């Protein structure tokens, strides 16, 4: 008869806990770039968690940093889906 | 590429 | 009626809902935070993407920590009775649990608490989506060959 006050939140983090998140000054951030691409391609097809998993794969596989600074060069990123949702979420209906 |  | 299943959020309310995009590019000099070149590309991409999903998008640029909290407070008290969902996108500097306004940090918990099931009754039972492009610390992932 009650639901938790923390239920039905979804936190789509760009990066894992404790980690930097990468932004490209020309293309935008790796995560937002990939999120928009996957929403455009799959919002009429996939449930939201499966969209966000495609985002995880895109960011993990297609991006790698390039830096003149060895400390920041050749680095990778994985986003972090945090779901307290209680149902599947489709952006389309009917 | 830059960090946030 | 025939058999029914209830595994999916109801997303056929008259409106999909608000999409609040907070795009923090330029920070007060006194904070020592660098400008976030490329974030305007992100903000425009998100605006168009969520426009095509039929969200009522509001883009907000360069908000102080006080402006962020007031915007979240005000938005949580709007009439959401005809809206399926709520989306908020945060583009800023951050660290674990924290997002930065132009003049200082905001606890992420402070932002999301406005939409808690008990404090925002017209979003109770509706999906509340927070999309966060911000650092969560200073670790770097060296990766591993496949
Ligand atoms: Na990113």
């Amino acid at each position: 008869h009650k639901i938790p006050v923390e239920a039905d939140f979804l936190y789509a983090y760009s990066t894992a806990p404790g980690y930097y998140s990468w932004r490209n000054s020309k293309d935008g951030s790796w995560f937002i770039q990939s999120l928009c691409a996957m929403l455009k391609q799959y919002a009429d097809k996939l449930e939201f968690m499966h969209i966000l998993t495609r985002v995880n794969r895109k960011v993990a596989t297609e991006f790698e940093s390039f830096s003149f600074d060895a400390t920041f060069h050749a680095k990778k990123q994985i986003p972090c889906i945090v779901s307290m949702l209680t149902k599947e979420l489709y952006f389309y209906h009917h | 590429d830059e960090v946030d | 009626s025939g058999i029914s299943l209830d595994n999916s959020y109801k997303m056929d309310y008259p409106e999909m809902g608000l999409c609040i995009i907070i795009n923090n590019k330029n920070f007060h000099k006194s904070t020592g935070m660098t400008s976030r070149s490329g974030t305007d590309v992100d903000a425009a991409n998100l605006r168009e993407t969520f426009r095509n999903l039929k969200y009522e998008v509001r883009n907000k640029n360069d908000l102080t920590r006080e402006e962020i909290v007031e915007l979240m407070r005000d938005v949580s008290k709007e009439d959401h009775s005809k809206r399926s969902s709520f989306v908020c996108v945060l583009l800023s500097h951050g660290e674990e649990g924290i997002i930065f306004g132009t003049n200082g940090p905001v606890d992420l918990k402070k932002i999301t608490n406005f939409f808690r099931g008990d404090r925002c009754r017209e979003l109770t039972g509706k999906p509340k989506l927070f999309i966060i492009q911000a650092c969560r610390g200073t670790e770097l992932d060296c990766g591993i060959e496949t």
